[PDB]
DNA sequence: GAGCGTACGGCCGTACGCT
DNA sequence: GAGCGTACGGCCGTACGCT
């Protein structure tokens, strides 16, 4: 499922994650193929908060992740053995793109915190008001969202650490009324 | 700096997506009982005008229509949604009218969307009724080049009526179906008392009403239920045991808990005794059939206690199943648990909001066309002046200035006049405008009657549900034992 | 009881028939199968026009399959799709919004995923469908009148092109320059009894939207004088320094695969079944273009080792052309000047029931015109004999019988506004009226004089190349 | 996908071939649960007459039918062991109806041809599709024995019957092709 | 437990003719 | 051959909370 860049230089070469086939083709498109490698996701990621190591580990989508960044996960994490040195988080402009991104977000900060720390992990920022990328054309999307002259990334900074282990654990975590309680007082 | 913290990040796309689950997808407003889609729906057949006395329209046709102009998500959402509410097995007031294969209760699937065609019931006309005449607030569609309904006018109880269930984020909904008879009784009973007790209000409202029947075990749940919005409630397959012939038994099943599987439950069935985990079930046929209805054969070996063996079906498949009433729905567009009266309150209060805001649309059009009938009245009168008037003007603009200073008439008395036909200078045409005239000024009057006295217009809301009732009301289904 | 021989013999021939006359094969006339007439009338139904805004697929297949279309979401959002690819259709019919697919034949993205609209060309498509150019037809539950064929104003068979397999059969066209179609039209309307010679002189063979080369005139002409003729397709590539050479291939055969034809190519290397090659990239992108690079060995031969990879690999493609579609709803094996000769018939009939449309329309609006006329220059005694009659009915018969009048014109008068009393409104009246006559004799003229239609003909013929017209893609090489 | 008869009396009990789950489901409502079993099939089965016999006996479709009737095929199909004495084919009223029709034909003229000697395959004839018809009136149509017409299949001339699958059904295209030419109305 | 019901998604067969 | 392009079809993943 993964359409990888030519360069073998790590420190030049960016993976973008995206929801489905239906963005990884016009994103495919558009892309520098020379430098911009496409991992087309299956739509939810599995909550690594709330599975089970067993369920993550044999999870098809989650080995794919694993496989192309080349680092492995938790102890014998290795940021060296990065093959990018930009994994972007490119998902919709949408509600159901803002869960995907939280998913993702658990799966790097629980598995890969250290891809975090180097500052490897950005976020892309689509212009609003399409439905999403799949609702695209190419030659916008790249304009946009995937040219270096004119795109805006987001860089994910991990400030305290403490704070972020409270915040995963309370909105992906197991307990429902930690979760709800979070929405009740943040609502509107 | 394009650099962003991971825990604002989280904080915000995680809200962004929770709020949007629970305001704009799962969760059902009080008022008309629908999550956005079921309302697109509907509001969808009417905007094509897909009712019951034209012909069903293909599926994929209606699927189309909706996910293009008011709810930009997958077609599969859609259907399924759709599907559901043509289930007689799923909604106990069924709103749409399906042709072709919407699934069973053995759970196979509704044929792809290709296959069906569908249309509203008789029912989901109340819940459109007065649509058009000012009675509920329009918004922009997503793409803002369209305007869809806020709330449905929604005539009956649609929320308890068929009930709904939803997971969202950080809550869910879990609502049982109710009989209509009993649910306007209710709503009576509170339109008449303020401040009327749960007690008092389940002399009208027995309890839920599935449309699967069935048995519910004692008033303890229901009651639970209805008091704080949380009860369990325990449903059970009618069953009986009956002389198969050789004095061997048998149970029949004829009727199974609402939202069970009838295929999966004579699986677990079939795999306890393959399993031998119960003792003295000799065979196990689905004689269900479109002419016997719901029928499931469990034959007894001669030695073996029948009753014994129900009692330990019971125990040990869904053929008794609890269902976990959590009443929560959109009040103001935000969720609330809510008890059985409260439920009833804000549907009384839409029904009152709804009828004042018809009477008044209703006032204005009346006056607007009195007004344009008297101008009329006028030109009939003096027609020969009119033409003369007319005729001696060069342009539109300065016979409309000659009318209305000749007459003493409004601009948009003058334009009526200037858009008048010929064929409405005949001699019946004069005495019709009349008529109209004289019943436009009676029901002027029925209408100012109604927005003096509120007392007046909570009689007309009573009155109106009660012609639903008697026109739609049905048998309870769901016997309660007590 | 049935005779498991008769069951057979007429089961399969309703499927067979129904496959060859309403699925598998265009029409010689607007060069299209059912499915795709049946998208481009819905997006004319719903007014999705260049000038307005995208529309969801998923509502555009919902209308056409609710309406024309009994069959499968999948058999025509993948047919609106291919209409919308500048890399399968020549001239595309069909403009999108979103992912359609690449020439890597990575699908189109869900219908739910993208938006659709005509081409400013399907107008052409489309023009004068509603002036009683072509028959409507029953769909299929009797709810609905779809097209039996479309007015299509540009030769859209030859232009796009079409393969189709049907039963008994098959069909395979290649796509052709505009110009050079429409110049081949022009040569064949100015003498019936051309040769295919001569128009091949206009037309000088097929034109892939995918440019690339063909290898010689012999089975261009084979195909042109037959029906039948095989066309040897090639991708343009090059020879470069990179003091070692590569191959560079910037153009491809026309419905290769353009990721299969690299892996066929990976493949080769991989099971040493062609020996040189030391690299294989695809630089393709939507800036550079298409670009295939193929590393050769240092002192290996470049020429030889492009040689092999034409013989071994789709590099080299034949297109097999079989010319079959429906001629009077038969199909039949067509050489180029049959499949001209029905367009041009075809344009003939749609412009002639256009003029003939058209007169009628203006005849009915002149009658009407002619009592008003009357009703405005007796206005006083009109108005009394309408106050005098009872009902509408009654008014009707004594306005026919007292100003010897239709029923046309004496509902048009009982229909007639006050506000058309008014002194600048009569000349109005008599403003439109005038011109209507003119108009009038002009389409009589035009029906009267067969030849006067064909100078007309020219000159929008002539509109149309200049807007739409474009230069040849495929190089033909000579030898 | 099949939905079995209670009843193990071959002689009393009867199967309905369907295009899919469409059909299968309002079928599965209407029948007569007692004596008759249902198979919905997934669109065009194999023409095997085209294809080659790994690809067959390989085939899943192919494979429940061959299951469903217990009979075997070929040399080892045995009619005494056939678990249905009405195999009743049950496609649409439109054209792609008369084609997966002409190739279960096929199908049970190549490799159970004893099963159409023996009288044991009909021909439904339901009155567009019976996928977008109501269980109540697929059934007292097409599947009750008190109003339904069957056809049953009757193989009079094997010679002829030889000729006609391997003329309309086979890999020659030009003795199909001139077939249609000639019967063409 | 597992699956309820709106949301984000994906993957496989078959016929037909021609080269 | 193996794939072109309309047709007949089908089957699986994920979140979310509560029983
Ligand atoms: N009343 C307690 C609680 O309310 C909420 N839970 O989560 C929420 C998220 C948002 C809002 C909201 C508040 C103000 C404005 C707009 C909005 Cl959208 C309210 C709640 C509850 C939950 C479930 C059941 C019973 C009670
Ligand atoms: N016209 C030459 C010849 O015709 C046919 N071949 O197969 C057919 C099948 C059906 C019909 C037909 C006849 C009458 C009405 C409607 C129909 Cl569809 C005609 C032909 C031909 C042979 C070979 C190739 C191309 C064309």
């Amino acid at each position: 499922k993964l359409a990888d860049c030519s360069s073998k230089s790590p420190e030049e070469c960016e993976i973008f994650l995206v929801e489905g086939d239906s963005a990884g083709g016009s994103t495919k498109s558009g892309r520098d193929s020379r430098t911009q490698a496409i991992l087309p996701l299956r739509g939810k990621i599995l909550n690594v908060e709330k599975a089970r190591l067993d369920r993550i580990l044999n999870n098809n989508e989650i080995r794919q992740m694993i496989t192309a960044f080349g680092t492995g996960i938790g102890g014998d994490f290795d940021l060296a053995k990065a093959r990018y040195h930009k994994i972007v988080i490119m998902t919709d402009a949408d509600v159901d793109g803002a869960h995907i991104r939280t998913l993702l977000l658990t799966f790097f900060y629980r598995f890969m915190r250290p891809l975090i720390e180097a500052g490897y992990v950005y976020i892309a920022q689509p212009p609003t008001g399409y439905k999403g990328l799949g609702e695209m054309n190419a030659d916008q999307l790249w304009e946009t969202t995937m040219n270096p002259e004119h795109r805006a990334l987001l860089q994910v900074k991990l400030e305290d650490a403490i704070e972020a282990d409270q915040t995963f654990e309370m909105l992906m975590g197991d307990v429902v009324e930690n979760r709800r309680q979070f929405i009740e007082d943040n609502a509107v | 700096i394009n650099e962003r913290n991971i825990t604002s990040e989280m904080r915000e796309s995680f809200l962004d997506y929770a709020m949007s689950v629970i305001v704009a997808r799962a969760l059902p407003d009080v008022r008309d009982g629908l999550k956005p889609v079921h309302r697109r729906i509907l509001y969808g057949l009417n905007e094509q005008g897909m009712t019951p006395d034209k012909s069903y329209k293909k599926s994929a046709r209606i699927v189309g229509d909706v996910m293009g102009k008011y709810h930009p998500h997958g077609d599969s959402s859609i259907y399924e949604a759709m599907v559901r509410m043509a289930q007689d097995f799923s909604y106990r007031y069924p709103l749409v009218d399906g042709q072709g294969n919407f699934g069973s209760m053995d759970g196979d699937g509704a044929a792809a969307m290709r296959y069906t065609e569908a249309r509203m019931t008789k029912i989901t006309l109340e819940l459109l009724r007065d649509i058009n005449k000012d009675t509920i607030d329009f918004i922009d569609n997503y793409d803002g080049n369209e305007r869809e309904p806020s709330v449905l006018p929604a005539r009956f109880p649609n929320l308890l009526a068929n009930g709904a269930s939803g997971i969202a984020v950080g809550m869910a909904t879990n609502i049982p179906p109710h009989n209509l008879t009993e649910l306007i009784n209710g709503v009576l009973s509170l339109s008449k008392n303020p401040d009327i007790s749960i007690a008092e209000l389940m002399e009208d409202i027995e309890g839920p009403d599935f449309p699967t029947a069935g048995l519910i075990l004692g008033k303890s749940g229901i009651r639970r239920a209805y008091e704080t919005g949380r009860g369990s409630i325990q449903m059970r397959s009618r069953a009986v045991i009956e002389e198969r012939g050789g004095g061997r038994q048998r149970i029949v099943v004829t009727e199974i808990p609402f939202q069970v599987n009838k295929a999966r439950m004579i699986e677990k069935i079939a795999e306890l005794v393959r399993d031998k985990k119960i003792d003295g079930i000799t065979d196990l046929r689905d004689e269900t059939s479109l002419r016997t209805g719901v029928r499931v054969v469990i034959d007894v070996r001669k030695d073996a206690n029948a009753s014994v063996i129900l009692n330990n079906l019971y125990k040990q498949t869904p053929l008794q199943t609890s269902f976990g009433v959590n009443m929560i729905a959109l009040v103001n567009g935000r969720p609330k648990l809510i008890n059985l009266k409260e439920a009833l309150v804000h549907y009384l209060e839409h029904q009152k909001t709804v009828v004042r805001r018809r009477t008044q649309y209703n006032l204005r059009k009346a006056k607007d066309r009195a007004h344009i009938l008297e101008g009329l009245r006028i030109a009939l009168d003096h027609i020969d002046e009119i033409i003369s008037t007319i005729r001696e003007s060069d342009t539109d603009k300065v016979a409309m200035e000659s009318l209305q200073q000749r007459f003493k008439l409004s601009e948009k008395q003058a334009q009526a006049i200037l858009d008048m036909r010929l064929r409405r200078l005949t001699g019946l045409e004069r005495d019709k405008i009349e008529a109209e005239y004289n019943e436009l000024l009676n029901y002027i009057s029925e209408l100012e009657t109604i927005l003096a006295d509120e007392e007046v217009l909570l009689q007309l809301v009573r009155d109106e549900l009660t012609e639903i009732r008697d026109r739609f009301g049905d048998d309870r289904r769901t016997e309660i034992q007590l």
